[PDB]
């Protein structure tokens, strides 16, 4: 008579690494870093604007790309790589700190700044920015002289953001091919346009000259921005050259920025995003991309991490 | 036509737990799964899992732009500091995934050993061991005597005359 | 009216230490701690908490300002920074208690095996363990007698052939 | 007879975290995460000032907040959130920069540059710097023309660090709420500066514009700087607009700062601070402040891990 | 003029393994090597040992200048993320040398038991522990004998009859 | 009768640290950490430049220290402190930027960008830039006016990277000593430089004024740059001051930059470096140099971390 101890074992073992050993079989093991990868941006629950060619700072000036946009509500926001700010050639100053802003501001609320002007044109246009016909930025008045190579008078306007919440304000700086075309938009004499606010101040001149043609055009129109505290005031001083804003922007909340280029799902619910897609896992690691964001496992360089979750296996001796 | 118990192999029949019996008497031979044991293991390994689903509340943003590169140096500052970082997650999954594989197996390893130790308990002076995790009982121990070692019923002082006098010629 | 060791339950009135003894004889019952086992276990848990007060010598300075705000970008890349660097410490923190706890209670356990197998083996043959910590002794052994096998002076060669009379019948 | 192998164990038992279980009991356990705060700042051993109403950079251009710090000595710096590096309207040009390299220079050594002046007024005051009555920034020179609407003479004055250390050199640009008054102060005609050293070349043109009044002011002074190394000169070169130093700065050894809004303590000893107060614990971690300073434990999120400094507690069976 | 095993001090005159026998009969004295169980612990600690060789494939390139001093802000900035990682490198090195050589002793130690343990399965009831990590056998056991027990081609029902008479008086 | 089991010891015990004891002893152990330097530039397998006192940022521009340098190719590049990117006076703007690129480059290959000149001299020399006699960078063109005093037109040359890799163009602007040495050389009236590209637009005037001399020179020129994407044009408009490239470069493939003070080996095999030279171990950590760069083991802030080999030394009883 005899009784004996034992445990389980399978000829279905599956090899793990210890701090001594390298593949010692286990009974059993399960996955530790996702691979897994769902090639759509899982919205359900959220909120999502699908910007499309619609570049985000876009949203602020207003191209024609963007008049869907220009009071956007959103939890999530996506910008896409066709996605473009600009209709007339140019670009934004410190563009990335402004998008990054933007991406979790929740969209943006816009109001009038009430600008009004007197012995000077604001109805400037161009062919890059077609709405109908001819037109410009939604958002911006492009100002002129008022005939042609006459003086374009010294100019100041005053804001001030009464509401609680600190305004995005944008304006332009227009840089024409040659300092004949500057001449015959502002008038002859040296441009300069003066931004002031109590706790910013900075200054701008125009550099008329030839660059590359871009949308048909060499000129550029590139745009700056600050923050507007609560109550405090922006003042423009400026005597040609100047790309006004019509409308302040202001926060409406918190929400989430992602790049991609796949298709929208508001079937699947996710919460971290890449490129590629949405990573819905329980695993602690993903070895999928380092700059996946939202609420993300850690990245890692392995694609395989097994974790034992049963004894070590040892064959019957047949 | 012999038995043998854990110390070089395991049971690929016993299906129904992770730890158990096996013994032969007059009535043949059997195998059943410890319940306590199993658990037990089960307990503590579901326990390391649960420990790694944790998720955490950090949510994080971009901070670069793989359409419109930054610029240059706080570029590069970037991606020193990114690649930095993965290394130590790498370097952390690397080690707690080892650490734990160890531990799981030890601790595997532990509950054999206390079910072993237990069960030489239960028969005193009425067993030897084989050295193969077996005990050679010195008694008759039909079905019902196997059961009660079992389920810790077995009451050694009821074969002890019996069985002392079989070890002792 | 029994008495009973480790293996289901510990001991309330154990007050003077960590790991002890107590017996049953015909003087009555008794509880004294032993002492080297339990500073074993005592500076093993000093020692880790000394490993954990070892401070730092690196010192940090003021990277951005919460006064006057840094520019945006360059204090996202900070921000950035500083929470994954937090993540990283966060579960460094984590797995050290739990890695420590899991030791700490291990050793604790062995140092408690450790006391029962040198018992064990002091009363050689002349004694049998009753499964719940214990040893019935097979001889007569006083207050004297018991305190000869906490301090490790006790001789089983003076008792063996009473023992061994009284195991086998 | 019967001996019994035993261990201790109470009813007094606190729950604890391993590997796999999670609320495990043992006899004793103690905290890892300080969460103590002594809301003082500490300061026994260390020199330290309170810089109060003056911004720590102010003690390089000196309003007259700063008046008592032009030439400060400390082991341990503290600004105010009250503190204004300014009195004429004003900001420096990489502030930051600037503030984290006066935290640790143990405070300034001031020495004067020797800058002489003929043709032209020094006596530059305004009512934003009241120091009896209207005055200026104790360690710089208004520069004006001469009369009114004069011509400001082509000016180049230079100097050289003839110490071991680097000198910390200070200028300011000013800018007019009119070009109006830029000419009345300065004369007419466009106005340039430059600063010229042996590993720095940089050029600055004013900005004249109407800005928002602070301090009852709408003109700005921006302060620009540069290190000096030994025996290396820097050279002024201007006509008009430039705010001028009077002397240098160098830094006397070795201190840190940080931003505080409690008291000061100089009975108790620390070495760890944040806003809020001090951290004296030997404990590994804290959850107290992520941004705190000094020599401290690491900054965590949990507030609490308990570390078992027992055995498990296992009941006794009654 | 007697011999010990662990437990109170180990063997610097056992130079070709780490772990081994030493006997005792008429022939005198001699020791041995035992080689399953000093080559699984070698194998072990050289396991860890190319475990921490496993070199990094991440390359890194300057991200600042000793020579031309970068820009004040981005350098502080750099500097402190610099010196952050290097306290976790600092600490995560320190904690894994401090797990592994922990682990290495116990391993050591767990090694020793489990050669303690066979052998003592071996011997069966012609055996008895002196309490210092040897046996007294209870029959005449040679040099060939002896080598027996080192090989496991020790049959103990051989010197049963013998052993159990010694033993019992 | 007796057979005991043991253990080795020995009397040459080693003292490493656990979880719990600090100094407990074991019969063998190795080190961890690296400290062994070897005081030389390993470069065996490695096309390796020694740059010298040809500064990195010279082999594009082209003084004469970086003639043989000006097509460079190299797997290992090393910058050393004598090193010098300029002849005459000047720097780089984001010039750390533009080194960190060039370490990687693979070396460089120029390419003539074809402007041609008319009405207007090219011979623009000095005595900075010894070469036989005095001359210039050797990839870059001084452009002056013909005479003295006399007019600069106003030019616009252009040129587009035909090629598929990006092109790395760079141009100078050049401060004058004073603006009378500025009209004798470009002319009198203001001078402006316009670069266009197809994602770049910069502008710049230049800044006559007294500096200290450098070389015995008081005037600057400061170099910048771009990257020309592919088929992207860039255009320079401009009338003075500007020191036109002659020719655009190319970045070869792959290679790694280092700045050291040690010799070269090419005998040596080595993949990490620092100032003080190449560290070569299979060990995980290193405590020579926290900002050594290739493939390194990870740098700690201990000397010593033991790791045990063997068991836990037991002294034999006597
Ligand atoms: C092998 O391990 C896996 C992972 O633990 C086990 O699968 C789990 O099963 C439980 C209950 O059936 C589920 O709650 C888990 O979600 C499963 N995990 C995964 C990753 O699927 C599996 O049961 C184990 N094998 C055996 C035979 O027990
Ligand atoms: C429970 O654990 C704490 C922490 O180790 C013990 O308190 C320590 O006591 C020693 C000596 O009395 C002091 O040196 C430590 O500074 C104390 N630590 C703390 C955090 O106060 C306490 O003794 C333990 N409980 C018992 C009953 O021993
Ligand atoms: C002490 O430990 C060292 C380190 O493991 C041992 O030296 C190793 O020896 C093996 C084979 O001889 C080599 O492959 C390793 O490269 C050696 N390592 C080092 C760092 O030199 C040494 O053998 C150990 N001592 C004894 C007595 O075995
Ligand atoms: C708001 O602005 C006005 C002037 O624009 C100023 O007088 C006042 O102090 C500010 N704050 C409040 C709360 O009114
Ligand atoms: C950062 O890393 C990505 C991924 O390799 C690379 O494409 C990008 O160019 C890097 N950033 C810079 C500024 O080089
Ligand atoms: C950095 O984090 C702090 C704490 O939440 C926040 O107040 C601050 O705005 C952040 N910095 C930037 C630039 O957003
Ligand atoms: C100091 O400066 C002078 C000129 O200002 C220069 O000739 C000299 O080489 C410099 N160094 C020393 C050590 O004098
Ligand atoms: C970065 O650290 C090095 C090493 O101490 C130091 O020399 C350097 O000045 C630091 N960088 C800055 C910008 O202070
Ligand atoms: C290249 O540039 C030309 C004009 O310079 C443009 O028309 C063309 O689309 C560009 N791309 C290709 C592939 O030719």
């Amino acid at each position: 008579d005899k009784i004996c101890l034992g445990h389980h074992a399978v000829s279905n073992g599956t090899k793990v690494n210890t701090l001594t050993e390298r593949g010692v079989e286990v009974v059993n093991a399960t996955e530790t870093v996702e691979r897994t990868n769902i090639p759509r941006i899982c919205s359900k629950g959220k909120r999502t604007v699908d910007l499309g060619q619609c570049g985000l700072l876009g949203t602020i000036t207003g191209p024609p790309q963007c008049d869907q946009f220009l009071e956007f509500s959103a939890d999530l926001i996506i910008e896409r790589r066709e996605g473009s700010d600009v209709c007339y050639p140019g670009k934004f100053v410190n563009e990335e700190a402004l998008r990054q802003i933007l991406r979790e501001s929740g969209g943006i609320d816009k109001e009038a700044m009430g600008f009004t002007y007197s012995g000077i044109r604001t109805n400037g246009a161009t062919s890059a920015c077609r709405r109908s016909g001819s037109s410009f930025y939604a958002e911006m008045k492009w100002l002129l002289s008022n005939t042609d190579n006459a003086a374009f008078p010294q100019m100041t306007k005053s804001y001030k953001n009464t509401r609680k919440s600190p305004a995005l304000i944008v304006w332009g700086i227009h840089h024409s091919v040659s300092t004949a075309e500057q001449t015959k938009l502002y008038g002859s004499g040296n441009k300069l346009v003066t931004v002031g606010s109590s706790n910013y101040q900075q200054s701008f001149v125009p550099s008329p000259g030839a660059r590359p043609q871009v949308n048909g055009l060499s000129g550029r129109i590139d745009f700056h921005w600050l923050m507007l505290n609560p109550n405090d005031t922006v003042t423009f001083s400026f005597n040609g050259a100047f790309i006004a804003p019509d409308r302040a922007s202001f926060l409406r909340g918190k929400s989430m920025g992602i790049q991609s280029g796949v298709q929208v799902d508001a079937n699947c619910e996710g919460d971290c995003y890449h490129s590629g897609g949405t990573i819905i896992s329980n695993l602690p690691f993903q070895n999928i991309d380092s700059r996946a964001v939202g609420k993300c496992p850690r990245y890692v360089k392995q694609r395989s991490l097994l974790l034992a979750t049963g004894m070590k296996n040892v064959p019957e001796i047949p | 036509g012999a038995i043998a118990g854990f110390i070089e192999n395991g049971w690929e029949g016993l299906i129904d737990g992770w730890y158990g019996f096996r013994h032969q008497n007059a009535q043949g031979e059997g195998t059943a799964a410890d319940y306590k044991s199993t658990q037990s293991a089960i307990d503590q390994i579901t326990g390391k899992l649960n420990r790694l689903i944790e998720k955490t509340n950090q949510q994080f943003e971009l901070i670069d732009n793989e359409f419109n590169e930054v610029e240059k140096q706080i570029g590069n500052v970037i991606n020193w500091t990114r690649d930095s970082i993965t290394e130590v997650w790498s370097y952390n999954a690397e080690l707690l995934v080892a650490m734990e594989n160890q531990h799981t197996i030890d601790l595997a390893d532990s509950e054999m050993d206390k079910l072993y130790e237990r069960v030489k308990r239960q028969l005193r002076e009425n067993a030897e061991e084989d050295g193969t995790g077996c005990f050679e009982i010195f008694h008759k121990c039909d079905d019902d005597c196997m059961a009660s070692i079992r389920n810790n019923t077995y009451d050694h002082s009821k074969y002890r005359e019996e069985a002392m006098q079989n070890r002792i010629q």
